[PDB]
């Protein structure tokens, strides 16, 4: 399976940096064994969009 | 482990150079979040959705680009839901276009003159992002002959 | 001017001599130290406009001579023996500004001496911690160029005088006045890596409750610490640093366990001086694991940090003290095994075999008993390498390590020969192990060996003799005799049984729940010196009367007999030589009874077992 | 932080675990062992010390109080000396056993505020408040545990009790059937000290393989299996075939002589009780779970149990954490941390207006 799920991890990172997602490579694969354990992915995309804002007012 | 995955996330969508209570903050505000939800058509289709939107726009090959890509990552459908929904909001040459004196199997199709017009609006893009650079040496330093001593300097607050 | 460049020939033959790598470091242009248009340092009428005008002439002459470029009506003469640039302000001159402007001047006079600071501290000559010392005095230059051209910005609109411009550079002199202190602290004296940052940490904890130049003070150190990390980040965890500047504490040499590398005694910081021998210590480590082969990759590898009083930057190194030395030993004892080494001394030097000693007695005596001058070394060899694979004590590799070793000396080393009183043991490691068991363990293990042949030489000796007197009526030399193997079987059983093997397998215990390579090297250290001084070597009053005893104990059983001079293989001559030798003995040993008594017991309580010779008489 | 800190102390069947709310670990882990001659005054680490001549007992085995004067004594010594904090500055999440009657609920409740005094509390039934860490509010939860096992089904945070089902296997019953076969094989097993330590021999190095006939094949034509272990008490005790097969009486109640239920029969019972609109919702999402981890290698058989449990045309997908030896306590740690809990949280001054059962009535 690993080499399979490696490439299949590529085209993955491949399709979300031409569109251009503020993601990168590590948050793709927390996001990806997120989604691997079960988790509701409705709740994972309120927590990235309210973090990518909350972050900036402390910087 | 799970308690270290949102925290994990929290990191690394942190950059460095308070924000040091914080971490460990926004790791609550990620459960707090997390259970607001849980209390209260394939996953392809969506991917089609948007690559027709890249066709309406022009570029062709990239939409493209995409289905042959996602053609493969058939072999993740839960991850693609949630690319969907960040593939809108982002953070806050080749020759062969007019060339036929090229090959030996070469089209004929004859002159375009339909967006030649718009193959030197090609041009008047990269001239409009090195007059775009001269207007921002203009204005940070216009912004500076007109002010007054330290009301952005804090040397005057020692 | 002209001292700089006696400065970076010092500096720059410094660098060079102290080790091979990074040398020849870079020189600026000539037209650097040339032209003062790198550094900043620096028509009308004087005499005859009013005084409104005047007032508005020095405004406008301040507001020149504040930055780099040269006032119009003042500038600066060269500074000459002064560390700061002496002005010439234009005369006829109201008195009542003249105190005013000689307030405001002193700013320009402390600044003088901050760009020629910077430019002779950027220098490679001068070090890589000055580096970024004078690459975050740069930054505050800049700020305050950027203050003096808001102050002409107001200044074009006709509202800045002399009071307003008095007001608004003394924020703008507790930032000026301070780098021109410091500076003519770092300039006096070599000051480079950590000597710097002590400098740096007693004029930080000299205004640190000012709270407006504790900032200051805080900023300089925490952008220069960070050149000095990089070199705490090589030495701490691997063995390996080349550092040109040679401004770390640890300098590098060719030279092996004290001389390779070697604390320099200023050139370490203030905050890191407790912890030092540490530093020195957890590189040495790695060096002498990484020619073994092995990890000298460590985990706790991570990128230092400073911050105020509170240690980050004490406490990695600890953490690292504590991984390293363990990570030696642990190789040690899984992998070349010092417990085998330690075994195979003990079987030797202790005479913990039997066998091996007796065939290696009986082959070799006639051998032995040769003069030197006359000695065959290769036959020595040989019956060695035989008397071995005879026992069943030949289960050993480290056999090879014992050679035919020679000693002219009996004894002399702690104030003519034959080959029984010169011959001595050998053992051997590998460089890597010698600092382990060194020279002076080696010596002090050969001088314990040359006390054992004497004993296992005079246990055979009145052998001999009991066995070929047996008259059948005959006991007069049977007493004296027997009152020689009385003490020299006590201390048989008092050192061996008693001294050396109960601690012995304790220890065996305690060199594996030891901690680190320092632990080991204690209590292996402590064991063979103390046990050695508890043997007839050291004494306050030196027991050469131990030596006096043994002589007559060996001319008595055999050298005087030999086969009782063949009278049954007679005039009772013997019997004046057993008077003799009784008296000698009675008197060298109560003088050594008497001496183990009056100083520090165990040997006297035994050998006095139930009252016998507890007292025949005290001295004189 | 932000708020007032967090406090959870859970008093488990084998082990006391406390801590803040917010680390991985658990700050603090001690025994439940309750100390009297075979201390008497002091419990925890001392009367653990002290064993050998002093009796181990736990005041929960079967999920239930056995004796109500050791828990009440045991929770109040580790507030007292274990920990040493101030009460007002600590609310502190208790987590019972499973199936604990309505009036356990009222004794843990005037005991935490009585002699153990918080400002605020909350108890809750254990594999549910395990299951909102691993960040559902759905799924079936196999707690297995030392004193006892049980399958909790639970959907939308709540947990009906008649379908969750108790099962007596634990470690305790591996444990006593390892001294059980070999005294009876022959071996001195004899003090309580050796007891224990043979236990940990059996909890540390154990290996635990998927199939049985072929490894014992194996292990009786040639053994090599074996790897030895030499403590500092001296005994050596190994045997490679037997440590594989001595837990397979989870599933097999006839190597002992025991007529019961197996583990998947329990998981079948218990997924029969739950509707079958939420069995596709339940099984998207099944977690592995329980003490036993200590080494992994019954967790792959879990797995293959819980992938033949329900009907194969849909692939499990399983949340497998890197640990779950800390299971209960990850559990509390999530709940302590929210912010919107402290409005389900019970106050001293709802549990005095509305009596000492509303601890029943509020925790849902």
């Amino acid at each position: 399976n690993l080499n399979a799920v490696r490439e299949t991890m590529d085209v993955l990172l491949e399709i979300s940096r031409i569109l251009n997602t503020g993601l990168d490579m590590e948050t793709l694969s927390i996001c990806v064994r997120l989604c691997e354990q079960g988790i509701n992915p409705e709740a994972l995309s309120s927590v990235i969009k309210e973090l990518r804002k909350a972050t900036e007012a402390l910087k | 482990s799970i308690t270290q995955l949102f925290d994990d996330l929290c990191e690394a969508l942190l950059p460095a150079a308070n924000r040091k209570r914080a971490k460990r903050s926004l790791k609550k505000v990620a459960y707090n979040a997390l259970f607001t939800n849980l209390f209260q058509l394939p996953a392809r289709n969506k991917i089609l959705m948007l690559s027709f939107d890249l066709r309406v726009g022009g570029l062709g090959p990239k939409a493209d680009r995409l289905e042959e890509l996602v053609e493969e990552l058939e072999a993740v459908g839960s991850v693609l839901d949630l690319l969907v929904q960040l593939a809108g909001s982002g953070p806050p040459r080749d020759y062969f276009l007019n060339n036929k004196h090229v090959g030996r199997n070469v089209p004929y199709s004859g002159y375009d003159c339909d967006d030649l017009s718009v193959f030197e609006m090609d041009v008047q893009s990269l001239i409009s992002r090195e007059e775009c650079l001269c207007h921002s040496m203009i204005q940070e330093t216009l912004q500076v002959m007109e002010a007054a001593p330290g009301t952005g300097l804090p040397t005057v607050g020692l | 001017l002209q001292q700089s460049l006696e400065l970076k020939r010092k500096m720059l033959r410094d660098k060079q001599n102290k080790k091979n790598s990074g040398q020849h470091l870079p020189i600026f242009p000539a037209w650097v130290y040339e032209r003062p248009a790198l550094i900043g340092d620096f028509a009308l009428p004087i005499g005859t406009l009013p005084l409104a005008s005047q007032e508005s002439a020095v405004v406008e002459d301040l507001l020149y001579v504040l930055v780099g470029v040269d006032g119009r009506y003042v500038s600066a003469q060269p500074l000459a023996g002064r560390q700061s640039r002496t002005f010439l302000v234009d005369p006829n001159l109201d008195l009542s500004i003249r105190e005013l402007v000689h307030r405001i001047l002193p700013v320009a006079a402390s600044y003088s001496a901050v760009t020629r600071f910077i430019e002779e501290k950027s220098s490679f000559e001068y070090g890589q911690v000055n580096h970024a010392l004078a690459a975050a005095m740069r930054t505050l230059v800049k700020e305050h160029l950027i203050l003096v051209s808001q102050l002409e910005q107001l200044h074009r609109q006709g509202l800045l005088s002399l009071q307003k411009l008095w007001f608004y550079i003394q924020p703008a002199m507790r930032t000026m006045d301070i780098l021109a202190s410091l500076a003519t602290s770092v300039d006096k004296g070599e000051c480079l890596g950590g000597s710097t940052l002590s400098l740096l940490h007693d004029r930080s904890f000299s205004y640190t409750g000012d709270s407006q130049a504790q900032e200051l003070c805080l900023y300089l150190t925490k952008a220069a610490s960070a050149p000095y990390f990089e070199v705490l980040e090589k030495w701490i965890y691997r063995g390996i640093i080349h550092d040109p500047y040679s401004e770390f504490m640890v300098e590098e040499h060719e030279l092996y366990w004290d001389q390779r590398y070697t604390i320099v005694q200023q050139q370490i910081p203030s905050f890191l001086q407790k912890m030092a021998d540490k530093i020195l210590s957890t590189g040495k480590y790695l060096n002498v694991v990484r020619e073994c082969g092995h990890d000298v990759t460590c985990p706790v590898a991570k990128e230092i940090i400073y911050t105020l009083k509170e240690r980050a930057y004490v406490e990695q190194i600890e953490k690292a003290f504590n991984y390293a030395s363990k990570v030696l030993l642990d190789f040690l004892m899984e992998e070349k095994e010092l417990v085998a080494h330690l075994r195979s001394i003990k079987r030797y030097f202790l005479m913990d075999q039997g066998d091996f000693f007796v065939h290696f007695m009986d082959l070799a005596e006639e051998e032995l008993r040769k003069p030197v001058e006359d000695i065959t070394p290769p036959r020595l060899e040989a019956l060695l390498e035989l008397a071995l694979r005879m026992s069943t004590a030949n289960t050993d590799p480290f056999k090879d390590d014992l050679k035919i070793d020679l000693m002219p000396h009996d004894l002399i080393t702690q104030l003519a020969l034959s080959g029984l009183e010169a011959f001595s043991f050998d053992y051997i490691v590998k460089w890597p192990l010698s600092l382990i068991i060194n020279r002076k363990a080696l010596t002090r293990y050969q001088m314990l060996f040359r006390h054992m042949f004497y004993c296992k030489h005079v246990e055979r000796q009145l052998c001999s003799v009991w066995i070929s007197n047996k008259a059948q009526w005959f006991a007069g030399a049977f007493t004296l005799r027997q009152r020689m193997l009385n003490f020299v079987q006590n201390i048989q059983y008092y050192m061996m049984f008693e001294v050396m093997e109960p601690t012995w397998h304790i220890l065996e215990k305690n060199l594996k729940s030891a901690s680190n390579i320092d632990d080991v090297l204690g209590h292996h250290t402590g064991f063979l010196d103390t046990c050695l001084k508890d043997c007839m070597l050291t004494n306050p009053e030196l027991l050469k009367v131990f030596s006096k005893l043994m002589s007559v104990c060996v001319m008595f059983t055999n050298c005087m007999q030999k086969f009782t001079q063949s009278m049954k293989l007679l005039v009772s001559g013997f019997e004046a030589t057993i008077n003799k030798f009784d008296k000698n003995f009675s008197a060298h040993l109560l003088d050594l009874l008497a001496r183990l008594s009056i100083y520090s017991a165990s040997v006297i309580s035994r050998l006095d077992f139930n009252g016998f010779y507890t007292e025949r008489l005290e001295r004189l | 932080d932000d708020d007032i800190a967090a406090l959870v102390v859970d008093n488990g069947s084998g082990m006391c675990k406390a801590g803040f709310a917010g680390d991985d670990a658990p700050r603090a882990v001690f025994p439940s062992i309750v100390g009297r001659p075979r201390k008497d005054s002091y419990v925890g680490d001392e009367a653990q010390s002290k064993r050998g001549i002093l009796t181990l007992k736990y005041p929960i085995e079967h999920g239930i109080v056995t004796n109500w004067d050791d828990m009440e004594k045991i929770w109040h010594h580790t507030f007292y000396n274990e920990l040493r904090v101030a009460p007002e500055e600590h609310p502190v999440l208790l987590t019972e056993a499973p199936l604990n009657p309505k009036a356990n609920r009222e004794k843990m409740t005037q005991i935490m505020f009585e002699t153990f005094n918080t400002p605020a509390m909350y108890v809750a039934i254990q594999a549910v408040l395990s299951l909102y860490a691993s960040g559902r509010t759905t799924g079936i939860v196999m707690d297995s545990g030392d004193g006892v096992t049980h399958t909790v089904p639970i959907y939308e945070g709540y947990a009906l009790p008649h379908a969750i089902l108790r099962l007596d296997l634990a470690g305790r019953d591996l444990t006593d059937y390892l001294m059980k076969i070999l005294t009876e094989r022959g071996y001195s097993f004899t003090t309580t000290a050796e007891r224990e330590i043979v236990r940990d021999i059996k909890e540390k190095l154990c290996y635990v393989a998927l199939d049985f006939e072929q490894e014992m094949a194996t292990a009786a034509s040639s053994s090599s299996l074996e790897k030895s272990y030499e403590l500092p008490d001296g005994q050596v005790i190994t045997i490679g075939n037997e440590r594989f097969r001595c837990p397979e009486a989870l599933f097999q109640p006839s190597f002992l002589g025991m007529e019961s239920c197996g583990i998947h029969e329990t998981t079948f019972n218990s997924i029969m009780k739950c509707d079958v609109d939420i069995r596709k919702d339940l099984y998207a999402n099944t977690v592995l779970s329980g003490g036993t981890t200590m080494y992994p290698g019954i967790a792959d058989r879990m797995q293959k149990e819980i992938t033949a449990l329900a009907p194969s045309t849909m692939k499990i997908k399983i949340i497998a954490p890197p640990e779950r030896k800390y299971s209960v306590w990850i559990g509390g740690s999530i709940l302590a941390s929210l912010s919107t809990f402290q409005q389900m949280w019970i106050s001293k001054q709802e549990y005095d207006e509305s009596g000492p059962s509303i601890v029943h009535r509020k925790c849902f």
